[PDB]
């Protein structure tokens, strides 16, 4: 418990294992007396979620929505004020100093990607806009109004700079390319799309979440033949796909369970271990089969899939 | 409502008295060589947004014993302010139930029950119903706060109060259902016709099976003036403990306990009432499995209508 | 000299906010009562079963500021009309949770949004809590001069934006309006909190809004341009609608983040200062606005 | 009413269709080897003067096999010719319980409830609660007959109908009450505007839990001709058991079943309706731990107001 604050709020939103095995946490109060959020290192994965034994800190003015790790140092922040955070560590990574706070989005921003290079990163808010942004140059660099509702999911491309999902209660997902003078292309297929995830080889594939539980597995060269399954009874909150040579899928939802499933979408996990909404899914770098899941409940539980 | 609570919070010697009932009621059920021994199992029935249960924690200090703290409630905005309480200041001491306190499956049973579901006709906020659903999760021993109440009425003339009640007339309903229904009111430009007397009387706990919380009572106000009778005010008298009573009987009146005003029994004809005679005023608590009401009538010196006959005009909910 | 209200969807500190939002000049805020993200579960557990407070406590305002200062708003998670049942059940359940707690607070306004064309499930929770206890709480529907989807940039390739001049369909809001206050019965307490866009549209769809319910203007940071001094102004056609609604004595509302160095609301005192002088008639009749009087007739009657 | 059930009772057609339904549930649960070892617990819920208890003893005689009845009323008069049908002629087989079924604590588990509670639109006379408080008496195997039913509705315009309904208005209610509540009535001189088409479903058991008979729907009917809209109405369908089904919709009518005839959900203000348009209809099941109750909107081609809010002109009682 460096120079941070003494308690971290119950409500914990993102778990992300950075290069060496690292736990970044992001966690808010979405009730009581202050509504604000916060931020927090655990070198030791199973230190997590105890205030007292981390490695670093930091309070944040408003909630954590989203966040992404820029690198190794830096940490991006989607907040509740309408700004984008990036937070970079200290020389021996004990604290966590706020590098830049830009309130440019007019309502709280839901979502944050870092652009593959690493040099850029994409944000999806309330306020209905995506907004590309220059870490280093502190400003954004492109704001598009392509949604009709509120934006749920942004989620650039794993390696192409320029190309990203975009999903929103407007039941569209968008594929990106700032290449072309329109950038957006509906990508097609019924119900509102909650998460996105690009697959890490097939740098053409990706799958998606609906609000009824379901992940299908689209295509980008044809918007036909999709292979779909019912995995969860609520809204697909979030997807990781496993380190592995061939990943794995975890899917994360509202129904307080975690699913992992293989390539022809059928289940070989199953976890019943939350009480509360499963907000997140991370797996660490160093041991593949190990998954670590975040949730409202105040939990961070590891789990040992069954590969 | 939130200021509706404030209003009724806003009254020291209510909740003064509250603490002292439970202070007398420590000390008699832990002894000085059982300090510490003992934990009382404290059970605070329609919680608000808190008071009993800090006079509770006040009654629990002055008498330095150990109790277990629960706040059983339905409306679930005031459950708001509890759990904003009991994380913020009194901890795991307090225990919020957020339910009905006829649902309730509790823990364990309860050495000593407080509620303050009395209005100002004493059952008339439904408090009989309400404790006796609780009963059972009540020790084969305990204590129920307050122990007893009873409601009193006395007849008055009020030609003023009586226009106040006609002009209550509303289209699409019934038109004399304002005078089917009880009123609270401070009572002022008024004249008391005759002595209150007692009317219906409840104790907790009810030992008694068939228990059964219908009532017809009969009363006989003796009249030494001529005058027009225009109702019956109603008042309430309580034990919470042995000597500790809380009342708004003018006679007996808890001083300067602004809280519960007078209630007032309208009646659709006025009444002329020589020197000499006697007002005689019938009341029955009525009830079905999901309603409680009262009907009226008064047979001498001459007979008006029983009003509000089946709840038809007014019935409190269960 | 205007009557103005600062929205917002982030308040941390409900003192520190409301504190800070009166020290810029507003006479009140837009505040969420729960938590914007704090999606609740009332069906199945084990989120059913969720425990703690649900939102912050009561006593953080005193009863006079609740009453004279807070505007309630919906969270934006609920969704009543949503075509998921599961997703309807628990948005009904929540509305009238969110609904009632604004009213136990005795908030004198709360908001709502009409976002889409279909608001019947919507409509039929908020009439059901207008006949559910003794409340009085005004209620305010955020409906936006021109759909989102209507003024989204004309950059999705293969889903163009219809340029073609669609007399009928430049005025959809209004009709979401009609039908949501038809299905609620005209109830005096559903009123319109009009959001004005970037661009304003036709003059004839702003003509749509005339005699209806205008209690308040939303008009967000995005709408203003920047003047050679690096202030936010209007345009001289939102200036005419605001002169417009200063007539309806609207209270205006400013909404989303800061985009400049309050500045908006001296803008917007500037233009009420500035207005041109009611006439005599203007003068006389101020307060007899809208007050229906019997025809005396002094033939039958004495004057 | 003793003449009301008389009514009810004079339909050949109705109990010997649910003669049918109980016969061929006998053959299907005790075969031939066994129509000796096996006796099944019938239990007719919602007994009334005893037709349906008649009739399950003809279904046994010509499924030839044994069964211990019996006859749960809670209408206490209707119970008075239950003891005296029992004692007269139908003896120790059958079992009258004078309680609701909601209430009732059952020696053990039935192999088949078999009940009338259904109305004009199916769930109207509140089937779907009652036989839900039942269900724990039913063996974890156990037939439910009827096992499911559907209303249907269907827009009309009839102008003769909506006056008779305008002169329902009573002094002392609201004065448009009479078109914010359905009514039973053998539709006559009217147009049917659309082919009816399915409201609401419930279906017995309902194993599922959070079961919850809150209902919402929303229904396209296509309009071939110009006309004045003046209500939706209702009709029921039901499937007892199997193939053996009771129905009122005109075109699945059950022949020569006079019992229950149509209802009839007015709409307070008339709405003109072109050739090719389309009238949308919502409906929504509501309820509350008291009372069951419709709400309705017209929103296509035009919105009319949302009728019987909150249930503040109609409600079913719970
Ligand atoms: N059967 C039940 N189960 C659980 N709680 C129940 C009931 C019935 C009523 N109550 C609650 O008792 C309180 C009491 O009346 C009260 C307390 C304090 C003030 Cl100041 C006040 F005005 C009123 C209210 O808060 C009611 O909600
Ligand atoms: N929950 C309950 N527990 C016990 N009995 C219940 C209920 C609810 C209703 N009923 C009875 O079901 C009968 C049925 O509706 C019926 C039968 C036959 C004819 Cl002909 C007829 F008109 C009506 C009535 O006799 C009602 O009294």
């Amino acid at each position: 418990p460096p120079n941070a604050p003494a308690c971290m709020e119950r409500q914990l939103e993102a778990a992300r294992y950075r290069s060496d095995g690292a736990l970044l946490l992001g966690a808010s109060s979405l009730s009581g007396r202050c509504w604000a959020g916060s931020l927090w290192l655990f070198k030791d994965p199973c230190a997590a979620p105890n205030e007292g034994f981390c490695s670093a800190g930091v309070q944040t003015e408003a909630g954590v929505a989203d966040l992404t790790w820029v690198g190794e140092r830096g940490i991006l922040v989607a907040s509740d004020s309408g700004a984008v955070e990036l937070w970079e560590l200290d020389e021996n990574e004990t604290l966590i100093v706020s590098k830049f706070c830009k309130y440019e989005h007019d309502d709280i921003v839901s979502t944050v990607s870092v652009l593959s290079s690493g040099t850029q990163a994409v944000s999806g808010s309330k306020d209905i806009c995506i907004k590309v942004w220059d870490l280093a140059q502190q400003v954004v660099l492109s704001s598009y109004r392509a949604h009709a509702a509120q934006v749920t999911c942004v989620a650039a491309s794993p390696h192409k700079d320029s190309v990203f999902l975009s999903c929103s209660e407007d039941n569209r997902i968008l594929l990106w390319d700032t290449r072309c003078p329109k950038p957006a292309s509906q990508i097609g297929c019924g119900y509102l799309p909650t998460s996105l995830a690009w697959h890490p080889q097939q740098s053409e594939v990706f799958v998606f979440g609906d609000e009824n539980g379901t992940v299908s597995l689209v295509d980008t060269k044809s918007t036909s033949c999709v292979l779909s399954s019912a995995v969860h009874s609520q809204c697909v909150t979030g997807l990781v796909f496993s380190p592995h040579s061939v990943p794995f899928l975890a899917s994360l939802s509202e129904d307080c369970s975690l699913a992992v499933l293989d390539s022809s979408l059928s289940e070989l996990f199953r976890s019943q271990a939350h009480r509360d909404f499963v907000r997140d899914a991370t797996w660490s770098p160093l041991n593949h089969s190990l998954l670590t899941t975040v949730g409202w409940d105040h939990q961070v539980v590891h789990h040992v899939v069954p590969t | 409502e939130s200021q509706t609570y404030e209003v009724f919070e806003k009254d020291p010697i209510k909740y003064s008295q509250y603490q002292q009932a439970i202070y007398k009621c420590l000390l008699d059920r832990v002894p000085e060589e059982e300090k510490d021994t003992n934990v009382q199992v404290l059970m605070v029935l329609g919680a608000g947004r808190g008071p009993l249960v800090n006079a509770s924690l006040r009654a629990a200090k002055q008498a330095d014993r150990r109790i277990k703290l629960y706040a059983v409630e339905k409306n679930p905005n005031a459950v708001v302010t509890l759990e904003n309480w009991q994380f913020e200041e009194w901890g795991s001491q307090v225990t919020v139930v957020s339910s009905d306190m006829r649902e309730w499956v509790a823990p364990e049973k309860a050495d000593i029950i407080v509620s303050e579901l009395l209005g100002s006709f004493a059952d008339n906020e439904l408090s009989p119903e309400c404790l006796d659903g609780a009963q059972h999760f009540l020790k084969d021993d305990g204590v129920s706060i307050p122990g007893e109440y009873t409601s009193f009425l006395a007849p008055i003339s009020s030609s003023k109060l009586y226009n106040e009640v006609r002009a209550c007339r509303e289209k699409d309903r019934d038109p004399e259902a304002q005078f089917e229904m009880p009123y609270v009111v401070r009572l002022h430009n008024f004249h008391q016709l005759s002595a209150p007397q007692p009317c219906f009387t409840f104790s907790h706990p009810n030992r008694d099976p068939m228990i059964d919380n219908n009532r017809y009572c009969t009363l006989e106000f003796p009249v030494e003036v001529n005058t027009v009778l225009h109702g019956f005010a109603g008042y309430f008298e309580t034990v919470l403990y042995q000597d500790i009573t809380l009342s708004i009987r003018p006679e007996t009146h808890s001083p300067g306990m602004f809280s519960w005003f007078p209630i007032l029994f309208p009646i659709k004809q006025p009444i002329t009432v020589r020197e000499g005679q006697t007002i005689c005023v019938r009341f029955w608590r009525c009830s079905n499995s999901k309603k409680v009401w009262y009907e009226w009538a008064v047979t001498a010196p001459v007979c008006s209508a029983i009003h509000n006959p089946t709840g038809r005009s007014y019935t409190i909910g269960l | 000299r205007v009557s103005s209200g600062r929205d917002l969807n982030c308040v941390p500190e409900i003192a520190d906010t409301l504190g800070a939002v009166a020290k810029q000049g507003f006479d009140f805020l837009c505040m969420p009562v729960f938590h914007p993200r704090f999606k609740r579960e009332f069906i199945q557990e084990p989120a059913k079963n969720r425990p703690g407070p649900q939102t912050r406590s009561d006593l953080l305002l005193s009863g006079r500021d609740w009453n004279t200062l807070i505007v309630g708003k919906l969270s934006p998670w609920i969704r009543p009309d949503s075509k998921v049942e599961k997703i309807r059940r628990n948005s009904e359940a929540a509305m009238l949770q969110e609904l009632n707690f604004g009213a136990y607070l005795g908030l004198p306004a709360f908001l709502l949004p009409l976002n889409q064309e279909d608001n019947t499930n919507l409509a039929r929770v908020l009439t059901n809590h207008i006949h559910t206890g003794h409340h009085s709480s005004m209620f305010w529907m955020r409906v936006p001069l021109v759909a989102p989807e209507d003024l989204r940039d004309d950059i999705i390739e293969n889903a163009p934006t219809t340029h073609t001049e669609e007399y009928s369909g430049e005025e959809k809001t209004w009709m979401w309006w009609h039908n949501f206050r038809t299905l609620c019965d005209y109830s005096k307490r559903i009123a319109v909190a009009l959001e004005i866009g970037a661009d304003l549209p036709s003059n004839h769809v702003i003509d749509r809004w005339l005699g209806e319910p205008i209690k308040a203007a939303i008009l967000p940071t995005s709408i203003f341009l920047t003047n050679k001094k690096g202030f936010p102004v209007l345009s001289k056609m939102h200036q005419r609608l605001i002169f417009r609604l200063l007539k309806l004595e609207v209270q205006f509302i400013i909404t989303g983040t800061n985009h400049h160095s309050c500045s908006y609301l001296q803008y917007l005192e500037y233009l009420s200062q500035n207005r041109p002088p009611p006439n005599a008639y203007e003068l006389f009749a101020k307060g007899y606005e809208d007050y229906l009087q019997s025809p005396l007739q002094p033939l039958m009657d004495n004057l």
